[PDB]
RNA sequence: CGAGAUGGU
RNA sequence: AGGAGUGGAGCCUGCGGCUUAAUUUGACCAACACGGGAAACCUCACCCGGCCCGGACACGGACAGGAUUGACAGAUUGAUAGCUCUUUCUCGAUUCUGUGGGUGGUGGUGCAUGGCCGUUCUUAGUUGGUGGAGCGAUUUGUCUGGUUAAUUCCGAUAACGAACGAGACUCUGGCAUGCUAACUAGUUACGCGACCCCCGAGCGGUCGGCGUCCCCCAACUUCUUAGAGGGACAAGUGGCGUUCAGCCACCCGAGAUUGAGCAAUAACAGGUCUGUGAUGCCCUUAGAUGUCGGGGCUGCACGCGCGCUACACUGACUGGCUCAGCGUGUGCCUACCCUACGCCGGCAGGCGCGGGUAACCCGUUGAACCCCAUUCGUGAUGGGGAUCGGGGAUUGCAAUUAUUCCCCAUGAACGAGGAAUUCCCAGUAAGUGCGGGUCAUAAGCUUGCGUUGAUUAAGUCCCUGCCCUUUGUACACACCGCCCG
């Protein structure tokens, strides 16, 4: 029930980066395929879905609370 | 003590990483109802007061007390002179 | 997102089959009772039925902490389309009383 | 959406509220009524209570 | 059953009270008969707002 | 809440000089003044702190409500003509008058 | 119910049920001329009897509203499927029912008719219907920003004793 | 037959 | 006329003032243990910080090499809030974005309102129709007198005939050896059966005494429950009354005033928007006046209100004996109830194992004062128990600014209270303890119940007020009025 005195570390929300869709597959020869980033050893996520590569970890973005390997 | 061990990790980090024969930096917290354990002696804590953090150097005589016992929530009273309405004779007519 | 499309279809199919809906005004209970078991909260039911009312496709009433909703002829037309049902179906209420 | 979005409410004035109007002050727990005192004087005749003395 | 409440909705005035009550009346009857015929006689004149309950052995 | 006069006359709406009493400063055409004498007929003699004394009058809104007195601190509106005469706009409590002097708004002349 | 509840709780809960049902019907059937509800029990079945002045509005085009009201009463109060039946019944001597006269005066005022013309309109109809007397009162901002009230009265009217 | 003035909401 | 007091002391609790980041706020006979207001968190409105959308719908844009969603680790943070920063996986048309428009609010106005409650006001008061009187506002009816708790009756009469309040009415207390009839209530008696005592005419017995010791396929309704009827009318006798209406004493009788509920016309700038999905207008609406973490509502030179404990011998302490009534009980989202019996511990408390959804189990509800015996000896004392140190249990997510409970120690003021001032007429005042509410934990409050049980009155208008009539007025904002130098 008053006029409001304002904070000064202001953001509304962050901005989500924009990138092109797919770089996890390679064609090397006519009819030869390579998969560049690996699937996680898992029940539901065992095919077509990939672990991130960071500078010291491999991480599953789908199983996001877990599925992290320390190299 | 579910997720109240996090303060003890930050305290033992600060005890480990301080320069030799010099005091740690402050760790600052809301946890006023933490008991002083013998792990916590010779350590700097900032304990929240409802608007500010007051720093404490934990002496070993503080063992078994609460962290909130050393950081007080109010100012001691000292009186100004009484106002209108304070006594039955004090009445005002225009 | 407001809700997964899996939830939104399960509210509309239960509404179209039964012809009416009932819920209490509490956003915190984790599951709606009855055939909204298999995981949808009643917050999704309140928010779904509000969006259906402002289109004119349901009527609303309220007493003692409970909502009541009734389906109407423009809403029957819209849900039969959205659920892809045959044009001849009317599963809720049909037989004349005596 | 947050994982810590509620606090325990298994006793005290946070647990209970009126069945007619959702208010928390001056409610009646006697015989399983759970009405507010102002809502009870409004519905007492329909519930079946009377005054004689 | 008894409930006693302040009359005021807001806490002002001289301090009057309301005294509400409800009274409940109970009876028992015992019969010497087959289980097939209590089902007959316990089905007529029972139209008013009275509870009726029966148990197959208590004597 | 507490009455501070005593009578039958509960027939009004209560004064409530409380809560959001947001502090008021000058605009153009206004001055702060201290009351020097009170006359009959709803008028008074006042000195403003840049040193021009005036005869001054209670606005119709302040009648039998905001009781003015000798040595009290007030906000006054000047006239574009008839410079000897002015009208009262507000009274400051001794709690507000010290805040005006703490913001440096008053010369060191006013009594509190 | 794996073990039965005590008689004190049973008799209070049965009264709390009739109170909420009467509130729901009061605000659903207001323009349709509702005036009361009666409920009765028989083995495996509950019958609810509902009184109104314009019973065809309680039914709807082929009984739609009786089927919709049967569904929501069952859904809200937790009866098993098909154990609930609703019957509409016509009010006898509708001039001697105070609730039907309070609602018809409310809709007559809400349509913009003048206060005294409306109030003497119901006062005549109650006394022509065969009452011994009546009292009608309206209060609020009747003509201006400061509140007022009107009393309209005819015949006999008692105030004290049983 | 003691003394018994006055009136912001 | 009197009784118990209150005002004086210590402590509890509500209010003002002061203090503060905040100490949220309404209310001044008819406010102040009142908001059912006993705030650890929640409640919560106040103060310091941080996430979230739970911004319908319409129109336009952006968009399937994609509109948008979620997150590990390190830094950051009170925080395991992917809040934000670095990184690079993930989801799939549900969102995002601009404009219009909504929605919520213990925000503002009770001096814009509805509903409810209090008060004028616990007294006897109030009003049409037709007729009579006045140019009229108005008046009579609605009264000189007698009588009553009463505008209750009698009677009188330019009025006649009616309506509401009063009374009747509803609940409750006291009586029935008469009625109906009980293994969820008892008594008596015996087929009898069993333990103990010889105290008894008399044996260790048929026969006596004691029993909440135990069967009845014995008899019954006095004691308990609760349905129907009965009974009391100023009815009888003696006085007094315009001999009417009534009033006083007395016989007979369980009883010649039992106690509550409900209550008119006309008002008040009475209280409540903080009971509500009762509500107009105004304010605010994504850096929110719509959720979590910590603090405050308890802060203390001081003035006031409702209360608890006491100042002792008509007592305090330690043993022994023997008597109640009204109620509540496994929570229907919401997750907890009342307890016998056995064992461990000085105590608070702990473990085991049964009954109760209740005339069935806690329970024959072994209540306190009171009653009988002991110790102290007129001493601030073995009266009084404030203030304060140390240790142990129980509730809870959490007890420090001490939740409540138990133990040893410390041992204040206070010797019947100045001017003032409250309540009360019989199973009453006062003394004494027990249930219900609120309750995870918990009465010095409040709303009911039983137990012990007085002194003083049977009146008056003096003080403070109320009702009716005659009377005066410069008042009608109505004596808290109006008005002169």
């Amino acid at each position: 029930k008053k006029s409001y005195t304002t904070p000064k570390k202001n953001k509304h929300k962050r901005k989500k980066v924009k990138l092109a869709v797919l770089k996890y597959y390679k064609v090397d020869e006519n009819g030869k395929i390579s998969r560049l980033r690996r699937e996680c050893p898992s029940d539901e996520c065992g095919a077509g879905v990939f672990m991130a590569s960071h500078f010291d970890r491999h991480y599953c973005g789908k199983c996001c609370l877990t599925y992290c390997f320390n190299k | 003590r579910r997720k109240q061990h996090s303060l003890l990790k930050r305290l033992r980090k600060a005890k480990k990483e301080a320069p030799p024969m010099e005091k740690p930096e402050v760790v600052k917290t809301h946890l006023r109802d933490m008991i002083i354990l013998p792990e916590m002696v010779g350590s700097m804590v900032g304990v929240y007061n409802g608007k500010t953090f007051n720093q404490v150097e934990i002496k070993p005589e503080m063992i078994g007390h609460y962290l909130g016992e050393f950081s007080i929530t109010y100012k001691p009273v000292k009186h100004g002179r009484p106002g209108i309405g304070a006594t039955h004779s004090s009445r005002f007519i225009p | 997102m407001l809700m997964p499309k899996k939830n939104r279809i399960a509210i509309y199919e239960l509404l179209f089959k039964e012809g009416v809906m009932v819920a209490k005004k509490d956003v915190h209970m984790p599951k709606h009772p009855e055939l909204a078991d298999k995981n949808v909260p009643n917050l999704h039911v309140m928010k779904a039925m509000q969006s259906l009312k402002s289109r004119g496709y349901v009527k609303e009433q309220f007493a003692w902490r409970h909502f009541y909703w009734y389906l109407t002829n423009e809403g029957i037309q819209y849900l039969r389309d959205y659920l892809h049902l045959p044009p001849e179906i009317v599963p809720a209420t049909l037989r004349r009383s005596r | 959406q947050q994982l810590y979005w509620s606090h325990p409410r298994k006793f005290g004035q946070g647990s209970r509220s009126c069945r007619v109007c959702s208010n928390r002050h001056g409610l009646i727990r006697k015989y399983g009524l759970n009405m507010c005192r102002q809502c009870f004087r409004q519905y007492a005749k329909d519930i079946g209570f009377i005054k004689l003395d | 059953l008894r409930i006693t409440t302040r009359k005021t909705p807001c806490g002002e005035g001289s301090k009057t009270w309301d005294r509400f009550q409800m009274r409940i009346h109970k009876r028992l009857i015992d019969l010497h008969s087959p289980s097939e015929i209590v089902k007959q006689i316990t089905s007529i004149s029972i139209e008013p707002g009275v509870e009726v309950e029966v148990t197959i052995a208590d004597a | 809440n507490k009455g501070k006069g005593g009578k039958n006359r509960r027939r009004g709406k209560n004064e409530n000089e409380s809560e959001k009493r947001e502090l008021v400063f000058k605009e153009d055409g206004q001055e702060y003044a201290q009351v020097i004498k009170m006359l009959g007929n709803g008028r008074l003699e006042a000195m403003c702190f840049d040193g021009v004394k005036r005869l001054c009058h209670i606005r119709g809104k302040l009648r039998k409500k905001v009781w003015i007195n000798t040595s009290d601190i007030i906000l006054v509106g000047l006239r574009d003509y008839q410079d000897n005469k002015a009208d009262v706009i507000l009274k400051y409590n001794a709690d507000e008058a010290r805040s005006l002097k703490a913001y440096g708004e008053l010369p060191e002349h006013a009594k509190i | 119910m794996a073990v039965q509840i005590s008689k004190k709780r049973k008799f209070v809960a049965d009264g709390i049920f009739k109170a909420e049902l009467n509130e729901f019907l009061t605000r659903e059937l207001a323009e349709d001329g509702y005036s009361g509800v009666e409920v009765r029990v028989t083995p495996t079945r509950t019958e609810i009897i509902i009184l109104a002045t314009r019973t065809q509005n309680v039914l709807g085009e082929k009984g739609r509203r009786i089927r919709e009201l049967t569904a929501v009463v069952q859904k809200r109060f937790g009866f098993p499927e098909g154990s609930v039946e609703l019957y509409a019944e016509k009010v006898a001597t509708r001039g001697l029912c105070a609730i039907a006269q309070a609602e018809s005066l409310r809709y007559k005022l809400l349509g913009g008719l003048a206060v005294r013309r409306a109030c003497y309109g119901v006062l005549r109809f109650i006394m022509e219907s065969g009452a011994k007397g009546c009292e009608v009162v309206v209060s609020g901002k009747l003509r201006g920003q400061r509140a007022k009230s009107m009393k309209f009265v005819d015949g006999l009217m008692i105030h004290s004793g049983d």
